[PDB]
């Protein structure tokens, strides 16, 4: 099915986290198309900024066929 | 901000504002000219607060003025007003926003390790703070004293 | 099965506590409203069988349903479980009104009606409605009547209301 | 969570009517207790921590139960023990504003004994712990608020019973 | 029975499954029971009864039956129900007091927690080519079967396993969080904890693997039964995965741990013979040497 | 109620009631005598907001009441006057509690389906509502019917 | 109930084949141990009251239970529990003299936990109670016939837990 | 008191009492239930506001309890708590008053006098009542902390 | 869980005591064990599959447990029971290092038996297999290392029959 | 201990110990002689640390045994000295155990709340235990010393 390559920027604003925080701070994933709303609903609420997104499978105007 | 709890509470239920919110938006207005009165009479005598309650801060502890203290010298001294300049100027935040979430953003999270890291003792500090509030329920208006005596002692219980 | 001063007794018992000023001033006070609940269970008593079968006809003119088909009052042999079930809301009344305690009404009353009304399709609504109705006409019956205190008359009704009731919100 | 207003309006909507002058009363009563409630609630908010403070100190301190050996000895044990005090006025408190215990059914004493049983918490102890708050916020409050707030940590200690 | 007589209202159902033939099957003593929990308050118990709590197990959705050995104890649990929980870490770090805490990592007292906290294999180019012993990839793979574990609490089969999820958290297309929502939407979970449970059980098993939790109570039943009803087993995974719990106590880089249990549970695992400490419900009397043997020792 | 939003919002964030909560609280307790004439004035005026409320809604949508409508007939328009009474009653409640849980727990969850299950038109519900709103904003005075307003615009809100 | 005896007549039945010498070495273990057996029964039921009269008050007294409040509070719930560790020291005597936990695990533990959640007891400690008439018991009798019996008194611990 | 003021003042002119008496002797009855309320919150708090208002008194001052200081020992020191309970309870006889003339009756006439035969320093006590005053006014709601500080303030103002 | 060290400091914790004579001798008399252990746990961990392969072949193989009708058939089934006895296997390894039996009660024992009964899994098969796991192992590892891990696997006998 | 947390990972990973954490574990129980000594010299002694410990205390920071400070009195000043004996006692558990595990679970989680609920000034509870580290450290070897000090400063850094 069609997913989405994402790169995306989140801070820390509640505590000071004392472990390796990269992973989860400056990250870049495959989100699929059903769950990338959700998902970047939660980032945006979260406070990061999405740098990039991408359609890496599948083609827009895709009417039939998308799974 | 109340309005900004609101909303976040709205987006997270991922809805329009419920009516009694919506009251408490009224609420908050309504007050909102009472709270920004405060905010001019703090932001009034600012300077005397600051001054005063640092005075009472150093006849309380004279190991922090003292020599091998932290605040020994005119730049060190200069430093711990502008400390209680700035932490009075957040109260000032925290009394026009009707919540202690400006307080919380800006100069109240990682305080312990950042006094840690300075070497100032968040004991004192939380003293100072203490003192700021006795001298500003002193020459403020009462009920408002205690308007603002919350974001005072979260800020107490906060560093403490 | 306990009462006001059986369940204050307990009450100080589990703390392992003596009668203090407070727990006195409930036992005063149950005690100086007891002629007042021994007066309205004398009046329970007196109008009984007229305030059953005048609520039952309240009850049963207000939802028609029940004395019709596909209702639970329809047969006689419905009709008279409903005034029997009734008689006993009004008894344990009567029961919780002397002994200034509901913990009768839990005990023998509530703890498995909602178990045997699901189990033969008797309504639960309906029920706490004729409940209500009992509750509001001896109210008015005891305002009519020489009674000083009746505030009391409708806390057994309204637990019974209350804990067979279904929560709506 | 029931309050007085819903517990009205419950019984209200399951009769299937509208208010009657019953449901007027009552909920005139509440508003007549509302101002009472709402200034020993906020008395108890800003004297939160020291009620449970004195409440320690008055029952359980410097006994075996905080000796080693005892429940309250080990200090997460111990700030476990403030934390269930602190549960226990905060539900109080809410029960206070509510005019009802129903909030203390549903989420202080849901299997609350099992828990206590599972972790060998000395269920008489804190029974006079609460007993210990109880007599704390009585002195703090008063008499009439004080009892008020009374009725639901006695039933919060019934519960435990 | 009911039609011979007036039958009191306080042990109808107990009367009822008394009275039928297959009550020298129940050994639970029923009467007793319901007598006890009729004066005390609401049980530490699931929701919609006994028999929707799976043991508090390592694997194995083991619930029990309603046929074989009658045990149920149906409690009227209403809809804003809160169960009481006990966490594994710290107590102050519960977040029914402690709501900020859900984050922090249970040290010592809880289970172990597993993260992407070193850096997967191949994420840079600056290892341009060669490079044979690039260290950590026995840790990612270590946290594959951590994964494995905590959605299947058992290692899996050589068949069974999601070489292509594993393949794309290896190298990064993805993160833990959609790995665990991969692993529990695959159909083995389907097969082993979907379908041959109830639908209420398998939703409070599944809550209990990928949140480390039972459910609170009816709100949240309510709310995975809706989607199940509504959209389905895949839909509850995924509402689940996104729930705000989930991302507070977990990150995109956590594998989900036991974080709180049941107090029955806690019992099951403490109240042994062994693991049962000295003090928990005992007179601990502080043992000395004799006043006497102390006066005669030089 | 607003009591029990109160205690529900402070239970989650694991604290006490706010100050501007209980100043909400003791303005709700002081304007209980003003909502329970709210409250008197719908019950007394029960059966005449359901009229021409009705009587609006059946003269703007006439499918409601043609022939193979979900309202057809005597005893589906009585029904849909029942349903309607029902929602009266709610808003009655809601003004009551100061809150709009009482409303939603009631009338709001499960309404989509349960209308779909009856193939009844929810927007039609909706615009019966909202007929509702205009007709105790007739026979209502300003302020108070905007008061009790916020709680019909809810009920349309959630519904539509 | 099954003793050592009916245990291996019924392993040797379920597979549906006569007894071999593996078995005859239990009936052969079995008669070496029968008459250790029968002088511990016969001790354990001169001293019955002893045990639980010195358990509970190694364990159990002074402690939060006999408080009030606590579980043992009032005398009848007192002789409830004398009467429920007469019950469990009386039926491991039976487990030890069948050399089986058959009988308690079908007449004691098969209904204990539910049962003693819906009283409220503590589970805890009352294994905790049945651990201190296994040490008193094993100081009473001796080492092989103590560990006999703790043997079955672990299986009521691990029955109740 | 109040009353006992209004009566002395009916009567040295020689009249009955005059309606503003009679307005200000209501207001009295009217607020006396607020007032026995305040009484009693001090009187069972009397403990703690004593040990507190003690503890912030010796952490301010450490030369009144240092050696060579007036308070030096545990004895003095138990006086000096007994004084400040002394000085607590004619708070609360002044507060069941509405006056302030018990507290001028009993422990402030001659209270310079007595205090410099002692050798205790006046302006040290006059701290021991103001922490006495910041202590109990935390325990209270804004207008019962206005109300017992304004005798508290008294207090302040006789002994300094 | 916990070990020796972690009993005997758990032990003068709750007694309230530092580290007496007989502590000390405790942790001596566990450092002496320490090097056994370290050598049987690393024997253990090189022979792993070997042990569980000759003891379902020495108790379960040819038998109507593995024929139809009985519980170790499908394939399905019989990787659950090599893979319940692997589990055994490293437990029983766990608490041979530790010296204590309570990351048995704590990870293994807790509804063991009554998954098991759920389940329908034979009691004693699953016994004799833990029989021949403790034959195997002691053949394989040594005397004394083999009698320490006997001892635990004992204790999954004791707690699973 | 090391033993537990090896167990507890192997547990956690379903594995058998790695023969790196076995060297590691053999390595703690061959060198677990020293350990026994250091905790035979800490329990030998246990009564001199304390009490130099608390005399050293009392003089850095003379506030808390001052009358207004947590310790005042000679119970006070007992229970103070208890606290620093259990401390010791928790350090020569987890100089036996090798590990500071004993001494996180039994005297170091909530010890900031335990502390704060007490009213005890948690920074001059660490600077007791840094007194108890310095005395002991010259009260021992050097490299028992460096030993002992992981778990002293272990549990100066949760207590600061
Ligand atoms: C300090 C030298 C200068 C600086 C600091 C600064 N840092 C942040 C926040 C972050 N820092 C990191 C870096 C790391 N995370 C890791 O895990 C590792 C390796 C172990 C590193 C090096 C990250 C990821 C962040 C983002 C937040 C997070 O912790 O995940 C900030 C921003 C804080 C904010 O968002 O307000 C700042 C400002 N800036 C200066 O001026 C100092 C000179
Ligand atoms: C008088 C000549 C006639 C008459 C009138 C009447 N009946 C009622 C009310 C009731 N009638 C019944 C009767 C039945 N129940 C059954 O199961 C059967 C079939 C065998 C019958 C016939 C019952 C139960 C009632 C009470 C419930 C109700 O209100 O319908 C009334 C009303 C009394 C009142 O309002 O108080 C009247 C006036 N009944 C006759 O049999 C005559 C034909
Ligand atoms: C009348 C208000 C409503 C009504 C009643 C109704 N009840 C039954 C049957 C039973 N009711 C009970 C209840 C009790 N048993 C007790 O011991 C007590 C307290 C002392 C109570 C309240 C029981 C056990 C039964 C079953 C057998 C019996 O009658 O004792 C029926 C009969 C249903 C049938 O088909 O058999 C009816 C009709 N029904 C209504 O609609 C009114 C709301
Ligand atoms: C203090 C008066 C006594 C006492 C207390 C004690 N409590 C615990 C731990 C827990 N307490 C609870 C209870 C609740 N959880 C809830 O959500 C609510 C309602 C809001 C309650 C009342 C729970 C669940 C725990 C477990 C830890 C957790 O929070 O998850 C302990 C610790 C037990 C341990 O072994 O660590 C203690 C000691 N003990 C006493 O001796 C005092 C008399
Ligand atoms: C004094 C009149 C006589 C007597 C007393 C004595 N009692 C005990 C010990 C206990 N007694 C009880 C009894 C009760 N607990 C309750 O809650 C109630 C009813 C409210 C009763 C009657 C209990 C439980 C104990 C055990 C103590 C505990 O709390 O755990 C002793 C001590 C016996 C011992 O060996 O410890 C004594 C001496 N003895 C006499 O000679 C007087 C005639
Ligand atoms: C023959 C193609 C190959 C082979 C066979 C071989 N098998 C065994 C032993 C067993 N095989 C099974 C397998 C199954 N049991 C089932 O119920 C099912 C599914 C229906 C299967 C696949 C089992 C259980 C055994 C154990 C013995 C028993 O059944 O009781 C052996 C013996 C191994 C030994 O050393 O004893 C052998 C030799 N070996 C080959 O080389 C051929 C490729
Ligand atoms: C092998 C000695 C005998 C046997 C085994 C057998 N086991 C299963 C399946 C399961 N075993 C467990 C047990 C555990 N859960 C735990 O948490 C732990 C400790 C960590 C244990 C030991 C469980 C839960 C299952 C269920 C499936 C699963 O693995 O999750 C089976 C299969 C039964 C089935 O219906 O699938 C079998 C056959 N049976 C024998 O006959 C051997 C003698
Ligand atoms: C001494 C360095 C400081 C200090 C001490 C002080 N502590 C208390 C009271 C208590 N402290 C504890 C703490 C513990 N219990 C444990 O089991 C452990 C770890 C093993 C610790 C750390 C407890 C339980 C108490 C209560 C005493 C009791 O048993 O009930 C006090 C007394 C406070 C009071 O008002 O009673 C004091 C004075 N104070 C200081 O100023 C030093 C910094």
């Amino acid at each position: 099915m069609r997913m989405f390559r994402i790169t995306a920027c989140v801070p820390s604003q509640t505590r000071i986290r004392t472990q390796r925080e990269l992973q989860n701070t400056y990250f870049t994933k495959l989100v699929p198309y059903d769950n990338w709303f959700r998902e970047q609903q939660r980032i945006m609420k979260m406070g990061g900024k999405i740098v990039k997104v991408e359609l890496a499978t599948g083609r827009p105007g895709t009417n039939a066929g998308l799974a | 901000s109340i309005v900004t709890k609101s909303i976040v509470n709205a987006d997270a239920e991922a809805r329009y504002l419920s009516p009694g919110e919506l009251d408490r938006i009224k609420a908050f207005v309504t007050g909102g000219a009472a709270r920004l009165r405060i905010a001019e009479t703090l932001t009034g005598s600012r300077e005397t607060i600051v001054k005063q309650a640092g005075d009472r801060l150093f006849q309380k502890r004279p190991d922090i003025v003292s020599p091998g203290g932290n605040a020994y010298g005119e730049e060190m001294t200069a430093t711990c007003l502008r400390d209680m300049d700035y932490y009075l100027r957040l109260v000032t935040y925290g009394v026009v926003s009707g919540d202690v979430t400006p307080i919380e953003e800006i100069g109240l999270v990682g305080v312990r390790e950042m006094y840690r890291s300075l070497g100032t003792p968040i004991e004192a500090v939380a003293q100072s703070v203490r003192e700021m509030k006795e001298v500003a329920s002193g020459l403020m208006s009462s009920d408002d004293a205690a308007e603002a005596s919350a974001y005072f002692d979260f800020v107490i219980g906060k560093m403490s | 099965m306990r009462d006001a001063v059986t369940t204050l007794i307990k009450n100080y018992d589990l703390t392992g506590r003596y009668l203090d000023r407070n727990a006195m001033d409930e036992l005063k006070a149950y005690f100086e409203s007891g002629s007042a609940r021994i007066a309205a269970a004398a009046m329970i008593n007196a109008n009984s069988a007229t305030i059953v079968k005048r609520a039952a006809a309240q009850l049963f003119e207000e939802i028609p349903e029940l004395i019709r088909p596909s209702g639970n009052a329809y047969t006689t042999r419905r009709f008279s479980a409903c005034l029997r079930d009734m008689d006993y809301y009004l008894r344990y009344a009567s029961y919780a009104l002397i002994a200034a305690d509901n913990n009768v009404l839990d005990e023998r009353v509530l703890q498995g009606l909602r178990e045997t009304y699901n189990s033969l399709g008797v309504p639960i609504g309906p029920t706490v409605r004729g409940i209500q109705i009992m509750k509001e006409m001896i109210e008015a019956m005891a305002e009519d009547s020489s009674l000083n205190s009746t505030d009391f008359i409708a806390s057994p009704f309204d637990h019974m209301t209350r804990e067979l009731s279904e929560l709506s919100v | 969570m029931q309050d007085a207003i819903t517990a009205v309006i419950n019984s209200a909507d399951v009769q299937g009517k509208y208010l009657d002058g019953a449901a007027m009363d009552k909920l005139k009563s509440y508003f007549a207790s509302g101002e009472l409630r709402v200034r020993a609630a906020s008395v108890i908010s800003a004297n939160a921590a020291t009620i449970v403070k004195e409440a320690v100190a008055k029952s359980l301190l410097y006994s075996d139960v905080t000796r080693p050996g005892g429940n309250m000895y080990t200090t997460r044990r111990y700030a476990a023990c403030i934390r269930d005090l602190d549960y226990y006025l905060r539900y109080a408190t809410y029960a206070m504003l509510a005019g009802d215990a129903s909030i203390l059914d549903e989420r202080v004493l849901n299997g609350l004994k099992e828990t206590y049983n599972s972790l060998g918490v000395p269920i008489s102890s804190t029974v006079q712990a609460i007993q210990a708050i109880k007599e704390v916020t009585a002195s703090l409050v008063g008499a009439d608020a004080g009892k008020e707030m009374g009725v639901y940590l006695d039933y919060i200690c019934s519960g435990l019973s | 029975g009911l039609g011979v007589e007036a039958q009191e209202c306080r042990n109808w159902g107990m009367q009822q499954d008394l009275f039928s033939y297959s009550a020298p099957f129940r050994k639970v003593p029923q009467f007793i029971t319901t007598f006890a929990q009729y004066d005390r308050p609401l049980p530490d118990q699931h929701v919609y009864g006994s028999g929707n709590d799976p043991l508090e197990i390592q694997f194995g959705a083991i619930f029990p039956k309603e046929t074989r050995n009658p045990s149920k104890r149906p409690a009227p649990f209403n809809k804003d129900t809160k169960r009481i929980l006990i966490h594994r870490g710290p107590a102050v770090n519960n977040q029914v007091g402690n709501p900020s805490a859900v984050g922090e990592f249970p040290g010592s007292l809880g289970a172990k927690v597993f993260r992407l906290n070193g850096g997967l294999p191949g994420a840079k180019v600056g290892k341009n080519t060669g490079t044979s012993v690039k260290f950590g990839e026995s840790s990612t793979q270590a946290l594959i079967r951590a994964a494995y574990r905590q959605v299947f609490g058992r290692d899996l089969y050589e068949g069974q396993r999601l070489s292509v999820a594993e393949i794309q958290l290896e190298n990064g297309d993805i993160s833990v969080r959609e790995f665990i929502k991969r692993l529990a939407k695959s159909e083995l979970f389907l097969k082993l904890y979907w379908a041959p449970h109830y639908v209420c059980k398998a939703i409070e098993y599944m809550h209990r693997r990928l949140l480390g939790r039972p459910t609170y109570g009816r709100q949240e039943m309510n709310q995975y039964f809706d989607i199940a009803s509504k959209q389905g087993f895949y839909a509850v995974v995924e509402a689940m995965i996104d729930s705000k719990e989930y991302s507070d106590a977990f990150g995109e880089d956590t594998v989900p741990y036991e974080r709180y249990l049941t107090p029955g549970g806690l019992q099951m695992r403490s109240a042994r013979v062994g693991s049962l400490r000295e003090d928990i419900g005992q007179r601990v009397d502080k043992e000395v040497t004799p006043r006497f043997v102390e006066l005669g020792q030089v």
